């Protein structure tokens, strides 16, 4: 029973806890995603290949 | 002033150039990856070089005599054939002497024993195909009109019987390997059957192939000289050529391993 | 100084090169213990190995819910289990364990060496078991080679435990890997000749299939 | 009240927090995202591939300068490479033969390893006699190491098969934390970009969040109806992406707390064993089971790519520090370093 | 009378008629005793009895040929020589493979299927002996007209090719077997005695295998009878040290 109840009391704090969390749009969260992509959409090799001059790898 | 070709002619280049491109197809597939690298798959590359300078040979022989007008160059080229010709012989010898080293040292197989055996058994096959090459260019040829022509217009008598008499001592030793595997897969498969017979019949084809294609030539070698009607060369020397056609085939391509790149 | 760098790559080449060849010598093998079946008497952190030899062909053999970690045996030689020949359905768990890593859907080039183990115990209950009632619907084989001293009885049981190991082995295996029941009991001194023996069946069988004649 | 009144609140509570959970959302990304250019074909190819191993390979972690190459097989071989001209620096062998985790330092001086053997040994390159020596052992677990990442050069988190999550430290060894919540098996662990936070995905069909410093777990990300074999964060340390074996590969945001984007197509159904971001954090890399190492957009949702070539399969992935590599590993001893 | 005989006839008679002795006093030993009848036992019975058919057939065509006109009989008593010629030859390999069978199934070799091999084996050598020896009374003859025979007068050419054939293949089913006891001697647990052994037999048979290939007909005698002489002496050195070594054959007869 001491271990049942630990387990049913941990899982109420858990879950009340994860409960009263903010739940941010998604909206503005794909707008920073989007915005971090185009801050970062150039330094992109992988995506935009790059001459062997400074491209070790040849 | 030049020859007319008949037929047959004819008939045994296309042959050779058959022979040529599968044998080169073959190797082509081979020498594609390096992960290759294995003994049964190096001998059956040695098999398919031997066989394409087989038909390379043949080709050239051909496209010297009755197109491009010359003869002594052809002695060189009918050397070529011979050097192939024992080269496909000991290599087919090696192969089969190497699928029984694997089905009784199945606990040692993996080791530098197996590289050590192949590349004597291989160098060994090609210094004998070198000497069977050069003997026809050496003291004992017919041109001198010191000895003997035999069946074969260039040759002469004591080569040809020479390559019978080798021809055949190998002919037992192959019929010996098998009989031994033969067993081995026999016991095997009465075990598996205990716990409730297409075993055999691989074999027995690939040795009807083998002889079908091989002994009639030195059969009607042997008991014949340079009187015979033309066409009894070109009739025997047909099936010498076309086992270069099923040889390939069966050694390389029933295999499961290269049947995946093939289709690619 | 690159020199040195490619000195001390070719130097650790052959070295592994050399570990390489000496690797490349020995098999490996699995016990899938029941966990109580003599795991301890059938020998001759949590991963225990063992180096016996035979003919101076040196092994490998090592000990260990169990679903994941199987992946890490795709090219054991063969695997050692070992089932109580005593039943409680204890067999019953131990034959749903077989059934699980026969269909387990990537070992599919391993087979199985049993090894039927405490078969006094099994006679002495016998001579002196039942709950499955397909027991009294069976007859020993027509091809039984008992040795002597032994009651119709005894065969009979010992010749139906290890035909429900069996009848799902040679089921579903695309001839691929096999089972090979070696009954032995406490008493026997030889096992080890019956692995080294079923070792070199298998890996002949594989050679044959690969050069497609059975 | 054993467990009667508990379990009743529990279930009202996950009710409510789901509904909010479902309310908080708009829409998916796709129609936000759909606007953007479809960037299309990708060119990636083999440059120098690494050979060398005698068994197949399980991991695989960058250096911190995107030139330095750890990998490990099970032959009790861990041997650092260098891919740009295949040298071989140093060699480790192991006492251990089914290692299942690799790991580098971030100073690039110490070097871990584990499997299972119940342990999570590490070397370290800084001998005076020139050698590698093993160093303290730190051990304690109940099961077999998965992942093993470096949150500092005295702090090393782990995982387990265990259901256990603690890091531990280099001085004298201990487990000041235990962090646990999961129910099967803790496949892998994702380490935080800012060193404050981790992920991890268990193999009950869900991948909860945790914490750093007090171990409490903070959100439910309830996915997959299968198991699960990687994770990993996105670059801005914003969201992560979950794999699976029923061949549906998805991204999770931390702050939408549900599924935002499926990439599954019905032409495989074979399984997963990695992922990971494009540097941009716009692709994202499958390891399907099929031998193909195929490329996702990560807004497009469609196939970028079907680069591939591999023989065996495919275990290991990955980015190198700044967009130099996309080394894969493979079963086939074969290190393939793609560019 | 006419044909007075020269040297080397007589040296032939000597020959045959010392085998023909030998012979009998060793296949009287072995039969002397009813109990003899393991394999190898029954199987060395018929090396002795067609060395000593060859022995006493060439012995007997010899004194006819010079004592009268055995022409027929001549042609008759060449049958029966290369009847016991090839019967000496194809019953060594028989022999030889028994041995490596018993060498190799150590413990499994000992059952009832080693009798009915035996008999299956004596029946082979048997069979090609009579079909080989039959066609000098057969279809192929030299005594006909235009058919070029060999070396020998009343060998067609075709007929001893064939031979030649037939032998060189047995050659090689003898050849692998040595090796394959190397092998298995040398990896489960002697070699000399089987290399004199082969030595012997190609050295004193391979001359006159060889010596009707190369040449067709119409040779001097001379080279036929320097290249047939080692048959004898190969006929007659076989028993000698092929069963007269154990204690078999002793121990039977001191008593
Ligand atoms: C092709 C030729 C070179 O090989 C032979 C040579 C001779 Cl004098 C006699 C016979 C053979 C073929 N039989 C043979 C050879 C070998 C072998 C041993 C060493 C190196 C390579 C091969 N092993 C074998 N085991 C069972 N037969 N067998
Ligand atoms: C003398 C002649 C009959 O023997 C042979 C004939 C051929 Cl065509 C090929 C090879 C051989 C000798 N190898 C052989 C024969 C037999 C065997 C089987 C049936 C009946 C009698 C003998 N069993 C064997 N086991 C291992 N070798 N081996
Ligand atoms: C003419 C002689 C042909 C010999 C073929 C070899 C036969 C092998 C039989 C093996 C039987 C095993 O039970």
């Amino acid at each position: 029973n001491t271990a049942s109840i630990a387990q049913a009391r941990k899982l109420v704090e858990q879950l009340k806890m994860e409960a009263n969390i903010d739940r941010i749009k998604v909206s503005k969260a794909a707008a920073d995603l989007m915005a971090y992509c185009e801050a970062h959409a150039k330094e992109d090799p992988l995506l935009t290949p790059v001459p062997a001059s400074e491209n070790p790898f040849r | 002033p030049l020859p007319s070709p008949k037929a047959w002619d004819v008939v045994l280049c296309i042959s050779g150039t058959l022979v040529s491109c599968e044998n080169a197809l073959v190797v082509a597939i081979i020498v594609g990856t390096p992960a290759f690298r294995a003994p049964m798959f190096l001998l059956v590359g040695s098999l398919a070089v031997a066989d394409l300078l087989a038909g390379l040979g043949l080709v050239l022989h051909f496209a010297a005599v009755f197109c491009i007008g010359s003869a002594e160059m052809s002695l060189v080229l009918v050397g070529v054939l011979a050097m192939a010709f024992t080269a496909s012989i000991g290599s087919l010898l090696a192969i089969t002497v190497d699928r029984y080293l694997s089905l009784y040292n199945a606990l040692t197989y993996y080791s530098e024993t197996t590289v050590t055996r192949t590349y004597v058994m291989l160098a060994l096959v090609w210094g004998g195909a070198l000497g069977l090459g050069l003997l026809p260019v050496l003291a004992w040829n017919c041109l001198d009109g010191l000895t003997t022509c035999g069946v074969v217009y260039p040759l002469s008598k004591n080569h040809l019987v020479v390559l019978a008499i080798a021809f055949f001592m190998v002919f037992g030793i192959m019929l010996q390997l098998y009989a031994q595997i033969c067993r081995i897969v026999c016991r095997h498969a009465q075990q598996i059957a205990l716990q409730r017979r297409k075993g055999i019949a691989t074999l027995a084809v690939v040795l009807g192939a083998f002889a079908a294609c091989w002994l009639p030539f030195t059969v009607y070698c042997l008991l014949g000289d340079a009187h015979s009607p033309p066409l009894y060369t070109y009739l025997t020397l047909l099936p010498a050529t076309y086992n270069s056609m099923i040889n390939p085939i069966i050694y390389a391509f029933r295999n499961q391993d290269v049947q995946k790149v093939l289709w690619a | 100084e690159d020199k040195a760098a490619v000195e001390r790559s070719k130097m650790i080449e052959k070295q592994l090169q050399k570990d390489k060849q000496v690797y490349r010598a020995t098999h490996r093998l699995l016990l899938l213990g029941a966990g109580e079946s003599g795991k301890s008497t059938i020998v001759k952190s949590g991963i225990f190995e063992t180096k016996f030899q035979v003919d101076k062909v040196n092994f490998h053999m090592f000990d260990v819910e169990r679903r994941k970690w199987i992946q890490c045996f795709n090219d054991v030689t063969a695997i050692i289990f070992v089932v109580a020949s005593s039943s409680t359905n204890r067999l019953q768990e131990a034959l749903n364990l077989f059934k699980s890593i026969w269909n387990n859907r990537w070992l599919r080039t391993i087979s199985v060496i049993l090894f039927l183990n405490k078969q006094d115990l099994l006679a002495e209950k016998v001579l002196a078991e039942d709950y499955f009632p397909e027991f009294a619907r069976y007859t020993t084989p027509e091809d039984a080679t008992p040795e002597p001293g032994e009651d119709p009885r005894v065969t009979r049981a010992k010749y139906f435990i290890r035909d429900e190991f069996l009848r799902i082995s040679t089921a579903s295996g695309d001839g691929r890997h096999y089972c090979y029941p070696h009954f032995t009991c406490a008493v026997d001194t030889e096992n080890i000749r019956r692995v080294f023996n079923d070792c070199r069946d298998i890996i002949q069988r594989m050679h044959l299939r690969q050069y497609e004649l059975l | 009240s054993e467990l009667d009144q508990l379990r009743q609140e529990a279930e009202q509570l996950k009710n409510q927090i789901r509904d909010a959970r479902k309310a908080c959302a708009d829409a998916t990304l796709s129609q936000i995202t759909n606007n953007i250019d479809p960037v299309g074909r990708i060119q990636m190819r083999t440059r120098r591939t690494l050979r060398g191993h005698l068994a197949k390979i399980y991991a695989m972690h960058w250096g911190t300068d995107s030139r330095l190459l750890v990998s490990a097989s099970q032959d009790g071989k861990l041997i650092i490479w260098d891919s740009y001209t295949t040298n071989k620096v140093h060699a480790i062998p192991l006492r251990s033969s089914w290692v299942m985790t690799c790991a580098y330092a971030p100073s690039g001086n110490y070097v871990a390893c584990g499997g299972l053997d119940n342990i999570c040994s590490i070397y370290n390159l800084k001998t005076r006699e020139g050698n590698v020596r093993v160093s303290r052992e730190l051990a304690g677990h109940t099961g077999y190491l998965s992942c093993c990442r470096f949150l500092d050069d005295n702090q090393i988190v782990t995982s387990s098969g265990d259901t256990t999550c603690a890091l531990w430290d280099i001085e004298t060894g201990q487990q000041t934390t235990t962090f646990t919540g999961h129910t099967g098996d803790v496949m892998s662990l994702s380490l935080a970009p800012d060193t404050r936070l981790f992920v991890s995905g268990a193999c009950d069909a869900s991948a909860k969040l945790w914490d750093v410093r007090e171990g409490m777990c903070r959100q439910t990300f309830t996915g997959h109806e299968s198991d699960i074999n990687a994770i990993c964060f996105f670059p801005n340390g914003n969201a992560f992406a979950t794999g699976s074996d029923d061949a549906t590969c998805r991204l999770f945001d931390l702050r939408a707390d549900q599924e935002l984007m499926t990439y599954s197509h019905d032409n495989i159904i074979c399984g997963i064993t990695s992922v990971s971001f494009s540097k941009s954090g716009r692709l994202l890399l499958a390891g399907y089971d099929d031998f193909n190492c195929n490329v996702w957009d990560a807004l497009k949702a469609d196939r970028a790519g079907v680069l591939a070539g591999h023989d065996n399969r495919v275990s290991c992935l990955g980015v190198t520090d700044d967009g130099m590599a996309v080394a894969t590993g493979s079963w086939d001893s074969f290190l393939k370093i793609w560019n």
